[PDB]
RNA sequence: AUCGAGAGGA
């Protein structure tokens, strides 16, 4: 019913009155800890290789 | 572990432009002046410039976000004027000024330290 | 190689080396510090 | 991302946001969405979970995206609101004598999203151009939406006599074709009640509009507040001689009428009341004394209160704190109660060892006839420790039987 | 000759210092410690009873002495040696003495053929030692000489060194014993119950309970019973009267109802005489007790005796467990049933369960000598076999053989080291959470662990009534520091003059009293007992007087004379029921009171005179209780107290509310503990707030200890720059917070600036955090040893080598010396090598097992530490140092409960200014105070502005009536500031004015460890748990987060399902099963080889590939494993 | 421990002040008086001198590590 | 061997203000620099080597900081005021170091802020109403007001805007104050004239 | 590494 799961992340939060009410404003670090399976198409074949 | 470097303030990044200039198309004669790593310190000065110049309609800027290093200028002025010319003169106008309180700034200090 | 340690009681510089009893030769203290190594550790004064 | 924070009591609790890498080491939240999660920025952590496919992407992005979750079905009002900083100005920055020069307009208009551009016609031209907070709000206003509310210090008189439509204390908020036609903005017309600002905008204007609606309050609010300011210190606790003077002789008279009830006791000339014995009669009226003492002490606090009050100005934007809690810090802080009742007698027929035998005064029992900026002297603090020891054992002991 | 009001302030502060210059704040550990080492070792030793074993010749093993000599260590070679605390903690040795005890065999076999041979100085065990107690190689030493051994002089002790690890004895509240308490439970057969859990007075078996209870109305009338111990049936009162040789009824009721004229108490008496008339004589009581126990006999003689041996030595054993005690026994069992019918006829109230009166805390003392009785019996036992096997065989035995010392030693160790208490083999029975692990965070997280109390009720109960603040705890446990967790009022704190009594011996007092016109027990006809007074004495009825009133005068002018009454020695006269109980037990809770003349203090001024030389004419505290000024009341004497807050009490007034005050306050503010004496103006701020900051006041950083330098702790913060507060109060100079502080005097703005400090933030000066300001520095301690266990494999530090280790990670370990330890000043990073440990196996012949920092750390190496453990391998501590610079997400608090993460910092041009050009280091949203009504925070600001404009140390006292918000205004105005503490600003960004003033000043400002590099955590495919192959728990782990129940029910209320899936299926442990299509059961897959086969239906064709979750299958198995058949069925 | 060298809040050096500081409390002078001989006039500075707590005087008590 | 770890030290030395003067301008940033990690044309080198052998504490102040430039000092050793305490030594402790100062400005770390406080102020008399007093009777007055003392704020100026803004520059020690002043002018035109070439950049690019 | 206990945070 309930279990730990990957892409996962955790840390305090803290204002910013700059971000949209639909915006949340994340580290670098768990952004670069954190990964999105992107599949390759002709359309951005450039860009996934260039990443 | 997240901490910037101080000197990403200041410093441009490489293949990063100091200035661009962006064609606001909501209303005729706009232009958006976004310039990188600087602050409140210019675009302060340089917004109050502008608001001397009565072809100037629109002067203002804003610091997107504090954590981020750039600052916007939007500048609207009159149809027989262009806000790249109105930025311009505005900074031209600012270093004349603070060349006169250089220099004046000068001849106190003389006046001060002789009698 | 020599691994120079320090006494914590008698302060003395003695080497041991391994597969030895950590044992100070001046007053058989048995807790030994290492000294402070001689690589570059730079510092930004911030 | 899924964005979460325990405990994740309703499904606002778990919102769709979109990803702003920033500088340093935290989860930064606007400050509207953290009433849904219940969220302060005391220490609190919240969880990232990271859709991995697709599906699941626009899945979140279809049903669970924060503009989607503005109004919730549990009430049919919304979830959040504006808050702290932005409720206390933008109720400070719509009242009637908010005048913005040309400088300071174009500065807020630079915070505007949703701009077309146009600098609106100030509404003073002579002798010098000014605008008005509320032609700036109705800038903020999105659509043509329309909208009657009341600001909280809305007489309740004021709709019967005349003025009703010329409100002079610029209460009885009316937006027009989405300008803020008059009144002064607050919790009531910004905050998560039904019928208000926020709602009628999600309702005609969709979700995407009132996102925009969301930040484009704060964010021109904040950098008013800029020039405004807000703060709070010593001078908004204090009160004039003469309301001084008014509260001590209130809790003078409502002690010597404690006196009275406890002498009418004693000598068998209290008669007990239907349904209740003669002891919860005499404590009924002893209550009932020491209630109407602290009412009255504050209103005498209340209406000592400047328009300049900084706490007057974050209990009328509704931003935070209440009428009690100004009582409470300038006039009297009033009974302390154990389980609903006044401080028990601990000892033997003593709530303390400082008092005599059979007691039952107000401030032998737990009355705190000083205020916070008066001080508690020691049997106040012990007693008041003993009515805040209450509230944490309620806090932690309904949290099992309520999560079950 | 008298104290006048305007030198009171002094005097008393004055006096109060001379209290913490006698006694400290951690004297209950130590003196509870003492009497354990000085009497109760003794005691527990002697009343052991000889153990006479023969087949012949007997041996009988008489205990006779005790010497505890001090702490030494034994090294392999033997050679014993003083060990030193400070070497305890960094060799990970046990701070212990060895305890030998004098042992006497006597030979007798026959014809007078005897003789004793006595055995000095037995090594019976080994105790650990409460350090800075007499017992402890610091003691008595000055500050010199603990600097000298690498000890902080501010280092309070009270704790123990077991296996280098601090740990501290939490006291255990329990009820008092030997009083009757009469309850009346709303749900339950009886009406009122009246328990009395006894204990004779040197404890050697536990708490018998005996209850007196009525039952509950609904035969004809209301019957008394009495539940007593290891009988499990009810009993009358009357038959237990007859058993105790009182058949006549009169007899019994001259025993209970001590006055005759009064009818009611005879009606209630009644039933219970008509319930038991059958039974007329003491044997047919005896087995009617015999045959409702548990353990019938079948014949009545052993049931007889059996009954004897429990009225004698179960029923009320305080009483006296002698034979011949019946009458005495009997007295008090009618007092029982008296107390019980004056509460059943609403003469007397029912006892309260919270009153601390009735409450005793168990302290390290008590707490060891219960260890010590069950240990030394197994001892005793296992020599008892030893012995045995011997003399069986006919022939002498060496008793050093026989004792066998590791049951005292591992013992004491293990239950101090785990904190479960009890037998290690009972450890689910044992109760844990006594004996912690001190913390070491900061001097007031020290001080207030080793001042903590402990309310065994356990969390899982949610009544609130013992969680609730009674009114019993003034002065004696501070009303504000407790956990707001899940253990709200059952974790408490002392206040800060509250002293436990320590125990003393009754012995005295009852010689005075037989001396004195006290009538004994036995000595006396019922008839008297009606007007004369009862007296009680550590709660045995020991006899009855004529004149109470000048026997308390007595007894209070010996107590003040320091005569045969100790000063902790309670006596309560109990007036309107003629009770006079004396108390000299262990664990009642007291504190100090200025006695009080007909309307004056004792305390004169020549007393004050002579504290004030304090330093030169030796007059200290216990000169001042000497002199019969000041005395210890506890809480259950307080009850007969009438206090004095104030001397301004005992002035004269227009109406005086006493005007027979007994005693006064030394002053309020000692109510408060030593985290809440740490709050400045606490009495101006909401009482949760208090709470909430005696709670942060723990996690605050500063410099946990002096001598931090030479500590090899797991964790350790230390502030760079430490300062005092502006805003003070007077306990502080005893809590030596001015010495050790955990803040920084920070120039707060409350103020609305950017919205970045909104709900519970602060913004932070980036320019003072440039400067150092609130940095601290982050000590690890990494320990690692190399273990010889055998030859089968042992460890050993060395340089690991990429041929022959195997389980080598990638990581490079050039870092590392020869030694296979690193060196001091080499800078770490995350996942780096400190220790390069090798295992030999049984990549070839050695496995690396080398120990890593832990993952996202970088530090320095600040030092290593190479020494030998208790066994003698090579043991290794290594201290790496990380500077840690506040940031946005740290956490800060001020001393008023407002806590908040730092939402941003500005550099100093873009934080507001003042006209002078003073910038806040910390701008605090305005919208945390008024809600919060912290308005302490607020008078602290002002003070704090005056004194730094003026040059001291503000008074933040709680009730001082000298000091009140005008006086603060007033004399800020004569700064030049607005008297209210506000200035105008203006906006760093454009320089204009902020319309509105802004409310700047000094205010102390705490750094908590709560961190943000120390919480932030994420995942992405990482380690697995073995079990279910779902992530791991934890940041150190690189565990995942757990989606619980409640986001598997929001999501579904969002109707996400694919989102749902992939959380709880895709995301935590995909997995594939194969399952015969007929029985539905796992089959087994050969994918290599294309075969699947179902051994169950003997099928190959019909199975079936099945996507479940790892858990799913492993709780299918699970079932399985059960008997029960989930068959996964998928048509 | 030690002294800090700026003033956190002006960035005014005061390290080099804590030992005139105590010099003029043993010559008699008042907190405040010492404070202004020293010509720390805003508060904050005063709140560098008047609350620090020399702690590495008592670091100084514990012999080196090495002699 | 001091009872101040590494950073400790090290954070402190950056604090001490040096001698800014006529050196300043003339440095490159090493960003700038041609050279390898230094250079004395764009670094100054510092060397402190303090031991103590006598049975008092030894102050290692400022003052032990030697220079290879004589023109980039300490400012307590230039040439009254104490030098500023690094650490304080006990027998037996030693302290033997090596520093590189650099060019930067407060943008970068506060330890390159040259001043001690700027007093900045404009309007003394709230004729503006840029600040609307409560109780204007209540607040002291400015050192640069011009009313008598019954007259608590000038009467409003409705026509009015800030000028006649008063300066307060302290200085830490590295640069004078009106080396500060000229500097911060000069300053601030070149961030101009920097802004004013990138825009003429992209003007024409345009 | 596992298990337990304890201390904490929201
Ligand atoms: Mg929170
Ligand atoms: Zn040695
Ligand atoms: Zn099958
Ligand atoms: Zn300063
Ligand atoms: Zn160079």
């Amino acid at each position: 019913m309930g279990k730990r799961v990957d892409f996962s992340a955790r840390t305090v939060i803290t204002p910013d009155p700059n971000l949209s009410i639909d915006q949340v404003g994340v580290p670098r670090s768990i952004a670069a800890n954190m990964t999105f399976a992107e599949i390759v198409t002709p359309f951005n074949i450039d860009r996934l290789q260039e990443l | 572990m997240n901490a910037p470097p101080a000197f990403e303030s200041f410093l441009l990044f490489e293949g990063e432009k100091k200035i661009t200039i962006n064609k606001d198309t909501k209303v005729p004669n706009a232009c958006l002046f976004t310039i990188n790593k600087e602050d409140h310190t210019l675009g302060n000065i340089i917004k109050s410039q502008l608001l001397k110049d009565p072809q100037v309609l629109f002067a203002g800027y804003k610091v997107p976000h504090p954590l981020e290093h750039k600052i916007i200028i939007r500048v609207q002025t009159t149809p027989d004027y262009s806000p790249q010319e109105a930025f311009t003169n505005a900074i031209t106008d600012l270093i004349s000024e603070l060349s006169l309180l250089e220099e004046r700034f000068r001849v106190a200090i003389k006046d001060k330290q002789e009698g | 190689q020599p691994m120079i340690y320090i006494c914590g009681e008698c302060h003395t510089e003695n080497e041991i080396k391994s597969r030895d009893p950590i044992r100070c030769r001046e007053c058989g203290y048995r807790i030994m510090y290492k000294k402070r190594t001689k690589r570059l550790v730079v510092f930004d004064a911030r | 991302v899924i964005f979460n924070r325990q405990p994740t009591l309703h499904k606002m609790s778990m919102m769709g946001h979109r990803v702003r890498i920033l500088p340093w080491s935290t989860f930064r939240l606007n400050l509207s969405v953290t009433t849904p999660y219940n969220a302060d920025f005391d220490g609190d952590e919240m969880n990232l979970h990271l859709p991995q496919s697709l599906e699941t992407r626009a899945e979140i992005q279809e049903l669970a995206m924060v503009p989607r979750m503005i109004v919730t079905p549990q009430s049919n009002r919304p979830v959040m609101g504006i808050v702290q900083d932005t409720l206390t100005a933008v109720r400070k920055f719509t009242k009637r004598d908010v005048f913005l020069e040309r400088g300071e307009v174009m500065n807020l208009l630079m915070f505007l999203s949703t701009w077309d551009g146009k600098v609106p016609q100030p509404a003073i031209l002579k002798p010098r151009p000014l605008w008005t907070g509320k032609q700036i709000f109705s800038l903020i206003i999105p659509g043509h939406i329309n909208c009657i509310r009341t600001h909280s210090t809305h007489p309740d008189d004021e709709d019967s006599g005349p003025y009703k439509h010329i409100s002079p204390g610029d209460t009885k908020v009316v937006v027009e074709n989405g300008e803020l036609i008059m009144g002064i903005l607050c919790k009531k017309s910004l905050g998560t009640s039904a019928g208000s600002l926020v709602h009628i905008s999600y309702l005609e204007m969709g979700h995407d509009i009132t996102r925009l609606f969301y930040s484009n309050i704060q964010t021109v609010i904040n950098n008013w507040l800029l020039i405004e300011g807000h703060t709070i210190g010593i001078g908004d606790s204090i009160a004039d001689s003469k309301t001084y003077q008014d509260i001590q002789n209130t809790i003078k008279k409502a002690k010597q009428d404690v006196i009275e009830v406890i002498e009418k006791a004693h000598n068998n000339e209290l008669e007990p009341t239907p349904g209740n014995t003669l002891r919860q009669t005499f404590e009924n009226q002893v209550n009932r004394i020491l209630n109407d003492a602290r009412d009255k002490t504050g209103s005498s606090a209340q209406k000592s209160l400047s328009e300049y009050n900084n706490f007057k100005s974050m209990v009328v934007s509704g931003a935070k704190g209440s009428k009690i809690n100004i009582s409470q810090v300038i006039a009297v802080v009033g009974q302390q109660n154990v389980e609903g009742k006044r401080i028990p007698f601990g000892f033997k027929h003593r709530t303390l060892p400082h008092f005599i035998k059979d007691d039952y005064g107000p401030e032998s029992r737990g009355f705190v006839e000083n205020s916070y900026l008066a001080g508690l002297t020691p049997t106040e603090f012990f007693f008041h420790a003993m009515g805040g020891r209450e509230g944490l054992i309620d806090t932690a002991v309904k949290t099992a039987e309520t999560g079950y | 000759d008298e104290i006048t009001p305007d030198l009171w302030q002094e005097a008393c502060w004055i006096v109060i210092s001379s209290y913490f210059d006698e006694k400290g704040l951690v004297r209950q550990q130590l003196d509870s410690f003492d009497e354990f080492i000085q009497m109760s070792v003794q005691r527990i030793v002697e009343d052991a009873p000889p153990i006479d074993l023969q087949a012949p010749p007997r041996y009988l093993l008489k205990f006779e002495q005790i010497y505890l000599s001090k702490p030494t260590h034994w090294e392999r070679d033997g050679a014993p040696s003083p060990m030193m605390p400070n070497e305890a903690r960094l060799r990970n040795l046990t701070y212990s003495a060895p305890l030998y005890v004098d042992i006497t065999k006597t030979v007798i076999k026959e014809g007078e053929e005897q003789l004793q041979t006595q055995h000095q100085k037995t090594f019976i065990g080994k105790i650990p030692i409460m350090l800075r107690s007499t017992y402890c190689l610091l003691n008595g030493l000055t500050d010199r000489d603990l600097c000298e051994l690498n000890e902080c002089p501010l280092d309070p002790g009270g704790y123990f060194i077991i296996n280098g690890s601090e740990k501290v004895l939490i006291a255990q509240e329990k009820m008092a014993t030997n009083t009757v308490y009469v309850f009346a439970k709303k749900d339950s057969k009886y009406a009122y119950t009246g328990e009395c859990r006894s204990c004779l007075e040197n404890s050697s078996r536990p708490t018998s309970t005996i209850w007196v209870s009525m039952l509950a109305r609904g035969a004809i009338g209301q019957r008394i019973v009495a539940t007593l111990p290891y009988i499990k049936q009810e009993v009358p009162i009357i038959i237990v009267f007859r058993a105790l040789g009182f058949v006549s009824d009169r007899d019994i009721l001259e025993h209970i109802i001590y006055d005759f004229e009064d009818p009611e108490m005879m009606e209630m008496v009644k039933p219970s005489l008509d319930e038991a008339f059958v039974i007329q004589e003491q044997n047919v009581a005896l087995n009617f007790i015999g045959s409702r126990g548990a353990k019938p006999g079948v014949t009545k003689e052993k049931r007889i005796k059996y009954a004897k041996e429990v009225l004698q030595k179960e029923m009320l054993p305080h009483v006296g467990v002698s034979d011949f005690c019946e009458t005495k026994k009997a007295y008090f069992l009618g007092y029982m049933v008296h107390r019980l019918l004056l509460a059943a006829l609403g003469r007397r109230e029912l006892d309260d369960r919270d009153h601390y009166g009735n409450k005793r805390l168990d302290l390290a003392g008590p707490l060891l000598a219960f260890l010590f009785r069950g240990m030394f019996k197994n001892l005793l036992k296992e020599v008892r076999i030893y012995a045995q096997k011997f003399i069986d065989r006919g022939k002498d035995f060496n008793l050093e053989l026989a004792i066998k010392t590791r049951i005292i030693s591992d013992g004491l160790k293990y239950s101090l080291a785990t904190g479960n208490w009890g037998d290690q083999k009972k450890a689910h029975q044992a109760r844990a959470g006594v004996s912690q692990v001190l913390n070491r965070l900061t001097f007031a997280s020290t001080l207030s662990h080793l001042r903590r109390l402990n309310s065994p009720i356990g969390r899982d109960g949610k009544l609130a009534k013992p969680r609730q603040l009674h009114n019993t705890l003034w002065g004696m446990v501070c009303p504000a520091e407790t956990p707001e967790g899940h253990a709200v009022g059952l974790v408490k704190n002392l206040a800060l003059m509250a002293y436990i009594s320590v125990g003393s011996q009754p012995s005295p007092i009852l010689e005075f009293l037989e001396e004195w016109s006290m009538e004994n027990l036995e000595e006396i006809s019922p008839a008297a007992i009606a007007d004369a007074t009862k007296i009680f004495v550590n709660g045995c009825w020991v006899g009855i007087h004529k004149d109470p009133e000048q026997l308390m005068n007595t007894l209070r002018k010996l107590r003040r004379q320091m005569d045969i009454i100790v000063s902790e020695v309670s006596m309560i006269r109990d007036i309107r029921e003629r009770e006079i109980r004396i108390y000299t037990d262990a664990g009642r809770i007291c504190r100090p009171l200025l006695i009080v003349e007909k309307q004056k203090l004792l305390l004169k001024k020549r007393h004050i005179d002579q504290l004030k030389e304090r330093e030169y004419n030796n007059y200290s505290w216990q000169d001042l209780v000497a002199s019969g000024v000041v005395e210890y009341i506890d809480t259950l004497e307080e009850e007969t107290v009438m206090l004095a807050m104030t001397p301004d009490d005992l002035q004269e007034k227009e109406v005086a509310y006493c005007s027979t005050y007994t005693h006064c306050e030394i002053h309020p503010s000692m109510i408060l503990g030593v985290c809440a004496s740490i709050i400045p103006f606490p009495d101006h701020n909401q009482s949760p707030r208090n709470t909430y900051q005696s709670a942060m006041g723990k996690q605050a950083m500063g410099v946990y200890i002096t001598n931090f330098h030479v500590r090899m702790d797991t964790l350790a913060h230390v502030l760079y720059y430490p300062q005092k507060p502006l805003v003070t109060t007077r306990s502080m100079e005893y809590l030596r917070f001015r010495e050790l502080p955990a803040g920084i005097n920070s120039i707060v703005a409350i103020a609305s600036y950017t919205g970045y400090n909104q709900e519970d933030s602060v913004i932070m000066n980036r320019s003072a955090v440039d400067r150092g300001f609130f940095r601290s520095v982050f000590y690890r301690s990494y320990k690692e040893q190399e273990s010889k266990k055998g030859f089968d494999q042992e460890e050993v530090f060395e340089k690991p080598t990429r041929e022959t280790c195997q389980g080598m990670r990638h990581a490079i370990y050039d870092k590392l010396d020869d030694d296979g330890l690193i060196a001091p000043g080499v800078r770490v990073s995350g996942d780096d090598v400190i220790i390069g440990k090798t295992v030999t196996l049984p990549r070839y012949t050695k496995r690396d097992c080398s120990t890593f920092l832990r993952t996202s750390e970088t530090g320095i190496v600040d030092q290593v530490m190479v020494t030998l453990n208790q066994e003698g391998y090579k043991f290794c501590k290594i201290r790496v140092r990380s500077v840690r610079i506040p940031q946005i997400g740290d956490k800060f608090a001020s001393r008023h409960g407002q806590k908040g993460t730092c939402g941003i910092q500005y550099r100093q041009e873009d934080m507001p200014f003042t006209c002078e050009g003073i910038t806040p280091d910390i701008i605090i949203n305005p919208h945390a105070i008024p809600s919060r009504m912290t308005i302490g925070h607020l008078i602290e600001c002002l003070q704090g502005k005056v004194s730094a404009n003026k040059g001291e140390i503000g008074d933040a006292t709680p009730f001082n009536d000298a000091v009140n918000v005008q006086k603060i205004s007033n004399l800020l105005s004569d700064y030049g500031y607005h008297l209210r503490g506000n200035e105008v600003l203006y906006n760093g960004f454009t320089g204009r004015k902020i319309t509105s003033q802004i409310f700047i000043g000094p205010t102390y400002y705490q750094r908590l460890k709560h961190m943000v590099d120390d919480k932030i955590h994420s995942r992405a495919r990482g380690p697995i748990q073995i079990l279910n192959r779902q992530p791991m728990e934890g940041r150190s782990r690189d565990g995942g987060l757990r989606f619980g129940e409640m986001e598997r029910d929001c999501q579904i209320a969002h109707g996400a399902a694919q989102f749902l899936r992939e959380r709880l299926f895709e995301a935590s442990d995909p997995y594939q099963v194969h399952v015969c299509n007929l029985c539905g059961i796992m089959a087994i897959a050969n994918t290599r080889t294309h075969t699947y086969e179902c051994r169950g239906c003997r099928n190959k064709t019909q199975i079936s590939l099945v996507r479940m979750p790892y858990a799913c299958k492993l709780l299918f198995q699970e079932l399985m494993s059960m008997s029960i058949a989930p068959r996964m069925m998928s048509v | 421990m030690i002294i800090p060298v700026r003033c956190f809040t002006c960035g005014k050096i005061v390290g080099n002040k804590w030992e005139a500081y105590l010099g003029l409390l043993q010559a008699e002078y008042t907190e405040g008086d010492a404070l202004d001989a020293l010509g720390l006039k805003r508060y904050c500075c005063r709140r560098m001198l008047l609350a620090h707590v020399d702690l590495i005087e008592k670091l100084l008590n514990y012999a080196p590590l090495e002699k | 061997s001091s009872v101040l770890h590494d950073e400790f030290i090290a954070h402190r030395l950056g604090l001490i203000p040096l001698t800014s003067d006529d050196i300043v301008d003339k440095l490159q940033y090493s960003r700038d620099c041609t050279c390898e990690e230094f250079c004395p044309e764009c670094s100054v080198e510092f060397t402190l080597d303090v031991r103590c052998n006598e049975d008092q504490t030894r102050h290692v102040t400022s003052r032990d900081l030697i220079s290879n430039s004589p023109r980039v000092i300490p400012v307590t050793s230039r040439n009254e005021q104490d030098d500023i305490l690094i650490v304080k030594l006990r027998k037996g402790q030693e302290l033997r170091l090596r520093a590189y100062a650099k060019k930067g400005f407060g943008k970068e770390h506060a330890k390159w802020n040259p001043t001690a406080g700027v007093a900045f102020e404009y309007d003394p008399d709230n004729a503006l109403r840029h600040t609307v007093y409560p109780k204007p009777e209540e607040w002291p007055k400015s050192e640069y007001s011009e009313l008598d003392e019954d007259e608590s704020q000038a009467p409003y100026d409705p026509n009015g805007k800030p000028e006649r803004f008063y300066y307060n520059v302290e200085s830490c020690g590295s640069l004078r104050p009106e080396t500060i002043v000229l500097s911060a002018l000069s300053g601030l035109k070149k961030k101009l004239s920097d802004l004013q070439t990138q825009l003429s950049h992209e003007i024409q690019s345009d």
